[PDB]
C-alpha cells in the first residue's frame, strides 16, 4: 500500500504458413533494445555519391515463461519464421483509467537461444528466451504497432 | 586456524600460543647447514615438504617478504583446447586409477557425457580396494554434477531445443535416464562430507567446501567485496603502493582456476563458474583502462613509476575467448577502448586460433556432430573469433580462420549478415592478402551454384549479403573483375531471371562483355531499382521520368497515411526510405519543388525539408548518429538551424556519456 | 522447497504433484460464502491464518496477478532513532519473558554494552522450563554478538583508542572480561542449531540460516547477481516491462531491514550488514540517475510518459543517514545529480533531524559520555548532518540544528574549517534568517573569547579559521556591526599578537570606530598580513612598497630553491604563493619587469609570466579547476595560451567523465 | 616467474616535543589520496582585487599492519598532532637497478577511523586506519619531498 508499483505484459508468437499458436502470458524481465549506429565502409570514390542511408538497424527481445503450448509441441515430441505479436496497453496519467491498448507485431523473428544454461541449483523454471528480428531482402518489416485509447 | 597465509605465499600468526613451526621451516629453508643437519629419512621428509610447497606458491614469512614473483601455469589440456590429443589419450590403455579419473573428466569434457557417467560408477567400484581416500569423494562430487548436467540438458532439450534445431534431438538413451533418476534419487549432497570415515574426516577436511554449493559462493562475495574497493579508488584519485585491491583479484582467480582444472573437476562448464570470471576480467580491464588516463602533480608517477600495462597475455584471451558471450563483451567494447592494449604471445594465440577452427572444420565437414558437444562449444567459438580483431593475424592462420568462418559455420548462428561483420572486423588490423581474397572469391563460386533457389531469400538481420563481400574485396583492390561470375552471368538467359537479383547486386564485378550482357537484360522500373542501381553509383543523375516514379511513391505513400489517420494506429517501417528522399532534398540532390506537397509525415523528413517551419521538440538525437561526413557538414554550414542542433547537441553531450555525441559536437560543430 | 515465493508477493508451484494445499486457501480467501460454510473453530483458524498472511504481505497467486503495491511498514523503536522512549519503556517492571528480550535489545542499542549481557543470562536460564525455544535461540545468539563487540570494542580500545581519543577510557570492568573469556572459550557457533531438540529442529527450521553468518553471504551473492543485471541493462539502452530488477532490489533491502529490526536481532550494528545496505542503496540512486537522462527513441513516451521519478521518502532517508559514511557520500555526489531527486515527506524528516540534533547536546552536555554510545552514533550523526541539505528545514528546527553543530559537536571529529564547510552546505536550501545569524555570531565570540591564551592555536584541514566564516555572514547580510566584537575591540588595550590578527582578518564584522581603532597597531604589512590585508579590503592597489616586499619573497624563494636544489628537497606548501603572483602578473596588476628573473623555478610561475616562452607539456590540467570565471575569460584572449590549452582540454574530455572540465570547454573556450 | 610483480612500501610516524615513534612500519592497503575543489563560497567579491587561490586542498592517507610500540605504548598507558615520514625506493626501468630513495614527509597528521570494525567473522588483526594532512596558518605544511640517486 506504500510503495513500489509494477505491471504486467503479454506476448504471442506465431509460426508462419498457418496460425499456430504458442505464446507467453507474462514477460518480467522483457528487456527490449533497439539499436543503430555505424562504424566505417563506403569507396570514398567517384566524386558524387548520390545516396547515402546505411543504418544496419537490429532489435533484441526477451521472454520467461514455461509455456510452450500444451498439444503440438508433444505432436512434435514424437523453419517457417516465429513471428510475435506483443500487446499490452496504456492508461492516460490523468485520470488512470485504462483507455488505451497497444500491440506490437514483427514479421520474421529468429530464435538464437544460448544453450549451455546449465546451472548448478535447481532453479524455479525460468528458461529465458531471447529473439533477433529479421528481415528478407524486400521492404517493410520490423516494427508496426497498432494503438487504442478510442474515447 | 592457527596461521594465516595471504593470497600471495605469504604467511603471518595468527592463532599462536606456542612454537612457530611455520617459522621454524621457513628459517630451516634458507639454513643449508641445518639441512645438513637431518638424517636421511628427515631430509627427505624435508625435501617432500619443499618440493610440495614450492608446487603450491608458498614463499617465506611475511616478516622477511621482499618483492615476490609468483609463478602461474595451467596445464590441464583441457583449458588449452587441445580436442585431438584429448581424443587420442582416451582410446589408450588405462594403468592406474588416477588414470581414470582424469579419463573420466576427459569423457565429460568432449560431450560424451553418456559413458562418463558409466565409467563413474565403475570406477567408484573398484576404488577401495587400494585403500584410497581423495579419489571417491571426488568421484561421487563430479558424478552427482555430471547429473544435475544431464537432466538439464534433457529438460532443455525439450524445452526451446525444439524450435532452436528443429529436431528433437534425443542424445541419451531412455533407459540410461531411468536409471540415473533412480540412483541418485534421494541425493541430496549435503551430507557426503558428514557420511565419510572419521580417518577422512581428519585428513581431508580442506575438501569440504566442494560439497555444498557454498564453494562459489565464498569465493563471489570477496570478488564483491573487492570490486566495491577498486570502484571507490577508482573515483577518488587515489594511488595504491605495493599490491592495490585489483591484483588480489588476479591472484585469486588464476588460483581458483588452477584448483578446478587440474584436479580435472567438472564444475569449470557451470554458468555459476562463468559469473566468477566475468566480474573479475571485467574489473581488471577497467583498471587497466582508469590507469590509462588520469593527472599527477608531482608524485603521482613517483609512486609505482611503471605499470603492468595490462599486458594481455595467452591464459587471458583463453578466459576471455571461453567464458564470455558476445553481448558481454560488446558491453566492455563501449566503455574501455581495447584497441589500446597490447597483445603479447602473438603466436600461441594462433594456435588457439587455429585449433578452433580446425575443430569447427572436422565437426561440420563429416556428417557427424555431437550435439552435446555443440552445446558447449558453440560460445567459445564465437567468442574468439570475435575477439580476434586486435590479433596481428599471420598468413596460414588467417587463410584457415577465413576458411572456416565463411564455409563450415553453421547459417543458423551465423546468418549471411553478421558474417560481414565478423570477417570485415578481421581485416581493421590487418591486411588483405591474395591468399585470402582466393578465399573470399570461392565463397563467391559457391553462392553462384547456390543462386538458383525457388524460395530462398538470404534472410538477414544486419540487410547486407554477398555482394558486400566483393564490395569488401574492392574497396581495398579496386581493380578485380570477377572471372566465375562472368561465367555464371553468361550462361544465364531471361526466362530464370532469380538470379538477376543477386547478379544486378554484383555489377561491381563482372566483365565488360558480362556488363553488356547486363545492359539488355535487367529492368529498372520500381524503387528498389533505383536504390540498388545507385548503391553501385551507376546512376549519375535523374530523368524526370525517375522523378516521376518518385513522386508516385510519395502518392502512394500519401493514400495511405490518410487512411492510417483515419484508421488511427500510427506505423514506422523499417528501411524508411521517406528519410532518404528527405537527405535527397536538403543536399541538392533533387531541386524539385513538389516535394514540399508531402509535409508533415515523418519527424526526419521535417526536419530536413523545411528549417523554416519546423520546431525542434520531436528531434530524436539519434539522428545525428546515421549521418555521413559531407552531410554533417552541410547541415553544419546552414544558419537556420545551426544553433538549435547545437543546444540539443550540447545537452546531450553534458547529460550523457556516449563519446561518439563528443566527437561529432567537436570535430564538426566546433 | 514445494513452492517459490517471488518478492513481489506471488506463490508459483516449483515442487507438488498433489494436491494444491497452498492454492485452495486463496481459493477461500477470495471467496465469500466458502468462508461460512467452515466451522467456528476452523472458521477462527482461517482467520488467524488471515491475520498472518496479511501481515507478512503475500497478497496472491501468478495465474491472477494483476498490479500490485506491496506495503512497507517498520514499528521498531530503534530503526526510528526515537532513543529518549527508550530510556523511558526500560525503567519498568517486565511481566513477561518476551519484554525480557525486548530490553535486551534496547539496551544494546543505546551503548550499555555490559548491562546487557547480565539480562541475557538471565533469559537463557529462565527460558527452559517452558516449551518455547525461540526466545533461547535468539537470545544466544545475540549473546554471542554482544560478545564479539565487547571483544572488538576492547581490542581495539587498546589498540588505536589512546591515540584516537586522547586518553585511556576503560568502559568494562576486569572482572567482566575475565568472566566473559572464561565462559565463551569453548562455545562455537555452528553447531548451535545442531544442539537444539529434534522438535525445535523441526518446525522452526526457518531460523537456520541465523545460526551462521551464511544469510549474509546469499543475500549479498544475490545483489551480485542483480547489480551486474542492472549494469548490462545501463549499457545497452535496454527498457523493462513487468518487475524491473531494481524494484526486486528495493523489495529485498526492505524485507531484510524488517526482518532483522523487528525481531530485535542484533546483527544490524555490524559492518557486513552494513555493506549490503550500502551497495542495495547506492544501486538503486545509480539507476535513478540513470532513468532522467534517457534519449528517447520511439517507444518511451507511449509507455512511459510524465516520467515517474524515484521518489525519496523518510525510510529511505534514514537508511543512508544511519549506514554510510561521510566519504562514501562524497562518492556519490559526483556521479549522482541528487539535487534534482525529490526529498518527499520532509516532516517527518525534520522531526528526525531534531531528534539527532538535540540528543548530541543531551549527550556532551552531561558531564558523562557513554563511549561505548559515542562509537555507534558520532559516525550516524555526521552523516544525517550532512544530508541534511537536500532537504526543506523550517526555521525552528534550522535553529536547532545550527546550534547543535556548531557548539556542542565535538572538536575532535569536525575540525573548525569542516564545520564551516556543513553550515554552508546548509545555506543552500535555506536562506539566512536573523535567528541563524544569531547563532553564529556566537560562534564567532565564543571562540574569540576563548582565542586569548598564549597556545591556543587552531587547526583546519582546509585552512579556513574565522577569515571565511566572517565571509559566510557577509554573503548574505550586508550591515552586521556585531556589537559584541566591538565590545572585545573597544577593551583589547596591547600585547596580544594573537588576538590582534585574529579578529585582524574578521574585519569586515567591525565596527567604524573599532575599525579606526583597530588600523592603529595593526600588523604592518607582512606577507602574510599583506594578504590576508587584501583578502579583508584593506588593500585596494599594490604601491611600490608592497612590491618591493613581493620582491623580498620571490628571493627568499629563489635561495631556498638553491639550497633545495643542492639537496634535492622538492616542497609542497599549502601556503604556496609562487602560483599567485603569476595571475597577478598576467592581470596587469604588478608592474615591476624583474619578474621574469624568477623563471624556472615553479611550473605555475612560468606558466603565466611568460606565455611566450612557456613550456606547456609542463602543463597540469588541474589548475584549471583552481581558476575563477574572469580569469578564464582573460585566459581565452592572448594568443600565447589559446593554441595550447584548448588541446589539452580536448584530451581530457574525451579520457574521463570530469564534467567540469566539460564546462570550462564548453562555455568558454568555444 | 610468469606475470604478477610486486613491491614494498614502509611507513614511520613521529610525536612532536619528543624522539617518539609510536606507530607501525609496513603499510599493506597504502592507498594515498590528493584532492583539489572549488565551489561558489566566494560567489560574489568587491573586485578590483587579485586573488585568493582557494582551491581547498586535501590529502588522504592510510596503512595497515598495526603493531604500534611497547615500551612508549607502556609510558603512553600510564596534543602535539604528530608527524608522518613515508620512505620508499626507487629504480632506474632501463637498468633496473636500486639507485633512489623517495622521501616523502608529512609535519601535520590527525588520525580519525572509524572506531567500529564490529566484522561478524573475526579478522587476522590488521586494524586499518586513516589520516588527514593537517595544517595550521603559519606557512609550508602538506608535504616535502628529497630523492636519492645521486650515482
Amino acid at each position: 500500500m506504500k510503495t513500489v508499483i509494477q505491471d504486467t505484459a503479454d506476448v504471442y508468437f506465431k509460426r508462419k504458413s498457418d496460425g499456430k499458436l504458442v505464446f507467453t502470458a507474462e514477460a518480467q524481465t522483457a528487456s527490449f533494445s533497439q539499436a543503430i549506429s555505424e562504424e566505417k565502409l563506403r569507396g570514398g570514390i567517384g566524386n558524387k555519391p548520390l545516396y547515402i542511408l546505411k543504418s544496419e538497424k537490429e532489435i533484441n527481445l526477451t521472454v520467461k515463461n514455461a509455456f510452450f503450448d500444451l498439444e503440438w509441441l508433444a505432436m512434435t515430441q514424437g523453419s517457417e519464421r516465429y513471428e510475435v505479436e506483443y500487446r499490452t496497453i496504456a492508461y492516460n496519467p490523468d485520470t488512470e483509467e485504462v483507455y488505451s491498448d497497444i500491440y506490437i507485431q514483427f514479421p520474421n523473428v529468429s530464435p538464437s537461444g544460448e544453450f549451455e544454461m546449465s546451472l548448478e541449483n535447481g532453479n524455479a523454471l525460468a528458461p529465458e528466451i531471447k529473439f533477433e528480428a529479421l528481415a528478407d531482402t524486400d521492404t517493410d518489416e520490423m516494427a508496426v504497432v497498432i494503438e487504442a485509447s478510442r474515447d | 586456524y592457527d596461521y594465516h597465509f595471504e593470497v600471495n605465499g605469504t604467511v603471518v600468526r595468527h592463532k599462536n600460543k606456542g612454537f612457530g613451526y611455520m617459522e621454524r621451516f621457513f628459517e630451516l629453508k634458507e639454513s643449508c647447514d641445518e639441512r645438513s643437519k637431518l638424517s636421511k629419512k628427515q631430509y627427505e621428509r624435508f625435501n617432500a615438504l619443499f618440493n610440495f610447497f614450492e608446487k603450491n606458491g608458498v614463499i617465506c614469512m611475511a616478516k622477511d617478504a621482499g618483492t615476490l614473483n609468483t609463478s602461474i601455469e595451467i596445464n590441464s589440456l583441457a583449458y588449452h583446447g587441445k580436442y585431438d590429443v584429448m581424443k587420442k589419450f582416451i582410446e589408450e590403455q588405462s594403468v592406474s586409477i588416477e588414470d581414470d579419473y582424469k579419463k573420466a573428466f576427459f569423457l565429460a569434457c568432449l560431450g560424451r557425457w553418456e559413458e562418463s557417467y558409466d565409467l563413474y560408477s565403475n570406477i567408484i567400484l573398484n576404488s577401495i580396494d587400494e585403500s584410497n581416500g581423495c579419489v571417491y569423494y571426488l568421484s561421487q562430487i563430479n558424478r552427482y554434477r555430471i547429473y544435475q548436467s544431464i537432466t538439464q540438458a534433457v529438460t532443455q532439450f525439450n524445452g526451446l531445443g525444439l524450435l532452436t534445431f528443429g529436431r528433437h534431438y534425443k542424445p541419451f538413451t531412455d533407459e540410461f535416464l531411468a536409471r540415473i533418476e533412480r540412483e541418485m534419487t534421494n541425493f541430496n549432497i549435503d551430507d557426503l562430507f558428514n557420511g565419510m570415515p572419521f580417518e577422512f574426516q581428519k585428513k581431508y577436511k580442506i575438501l569440504e567446501f566442494l560439497s555444498d554449493n557454498q564453494f562459489l559462493y565464498d569465493d563471489t562475495v570477496k570478488l564483491f567485496e573487492l570490486t566495491n574497493k577498486v570502484r571507490s579508488e577508482m573515483s577518488e584519485g587515489s594511488y595504491s603502493f605495493g599490491m592495490s585491491s585489483d591484483i588480489v583479484v588476479l591472484l585469486r582467480l588464476y588460483d581458483n582456476l588452477r584448483f578446478l582444472y587440474e584436479n580435472c573437476l567438472w564444475s569449470v562448464s557451470f554458468h555459476e563458474f562463468h559469473q566468477y570470471i566475468r566480474n573479475s576480467m571485467s574489473l581488471l580491464i577497467e583498471k587497466a583502462e582508469y590507469e590509462r588516463t588520469r593527472d599527477i602533480d608531482e608524485l603521482g608517477f613517483s609512486f609505482f613509476g611503471k605499470k603492468s600495462g595490462f599486458f594481455m597475455e595467452y591464459y587471458d584471451f583463453v578466459n576471455i575467448s571461453r567464458h564470455f558471450k558476445i553481448d558481454d563483451i560488446k558491453n566492455l567494447e563501449r566503455s574501455c577502448s581495447i584497441d589500446k592494449i597490447r597483445f603479447g604471445e602473438q603466436e600461441k594465440i594462433e594456435e588457439y586460433l587455429v585449433g578452433i577452427a580446425e575443430e569447427i572444420t572436422k565437426q561440420f565437414s563429416a556428417n557427424g556432430m555431437n550435439v552435446v558437444f555443440y552445446t558447449q562449444f558453440i560460445s567459445e567459438a564465437k567468442a574468439a573469433l570475435y575477439f580476434a580483431k586486435y590479433v596481428k593475424l599471420s598468413e596460414e592462420g588467417l587463410g584457415k580462420i577465413v576458411k572456416a568462418l565463411l564455409f563450415y559455420f553453421p547459417e543458423r548462428d551465423l546468418d549471411i549478415g553478421k558474417r560481414y561483420v565478423w570477417l570485415e572486423r578481421l581485416t581493421k588490423c590487418n591486411e588483405l592478402p591474395k591468399s585470402i581474397i582466393s578465399i573470399i572469391d570461392d565463397f563467391l563460386v559457391l553462392q553462384a551454384e547456390k543462386h538458383i533457389d525457388q524460395n530462398y531469400s538470404e534472410v538477414s538481420s544486419n540487410g547486407l549479403y554477398s555482394r558486400d563481400y566483393g564490395a569488401l574485396i574492392k574497396h581495398f583492390e579496386k581493380n578485380f573483375i570477377s572471372k566465375r561470375l562472368s561465367e555464371i552471368t553468361l550462361c544465364l538467359t531471361q526466362d530464370k531471371q532469380k538470379q538477376i537479383d543477386f547478379l544486378f547486386k554484383l555489377l561491381p564485378l563482372l566483365s565488360t562483355n558480362a556488363k553488356s550482357h547486363l545492359l539488355s537484360f535487367k529492368s529498372v522500373e520500381n524503387i528498389n531499382d533505383l536504390m540498388n542501381g545507385i548503391r553501385i553509383g551507376l546512376i549519375d543523375e535523374f530523368t524526370p521520368e525517375h522523378e516521376e516514379l518518385i513522386i508516385e511513391y510519395l502518392e502512394t505513400r500519401k493514400v495511405n497515411y490518410i487512411v492510417e489517420k483515419e484508421k488511427g494506429i500510427q506505423t514506422f517501417s523499417s528501411n524508411d526510405y521517406m528519410s532518404t528522399f528527405g537527405i535527397w532534398y536538403f543536399l541538392e540532390e533533387i531541386n524539385n519543388s513538389k516535394m514540399e506537397e508531402f509535409i508533415g509525415m515523418d519527424d526526419q523528413y521535417d526536419f530536413f525539408v523545411d528549417p523554416e517551419n519546423f520546431d525542434y521538440k520531436k528531434f530524436i538525437p539519434s539522428w545525428l548518429k546515421n549521418y555521413n561526413d559531407k552531410l554533417l557538414g552541410k547541415i553544419a554550414g546552414n544558419k537556420h538551424m545551426k544553433h538549435h542542433v547545437i543546444e540539443v547537441l550540447k545537452e546531450r553531450v553534458k547529460n550523457s556519456n556516449d563519446k561518439r555525441y563528443l566527437e561529432i559536437l567537436m570535430n564538426y560543430f566546433i
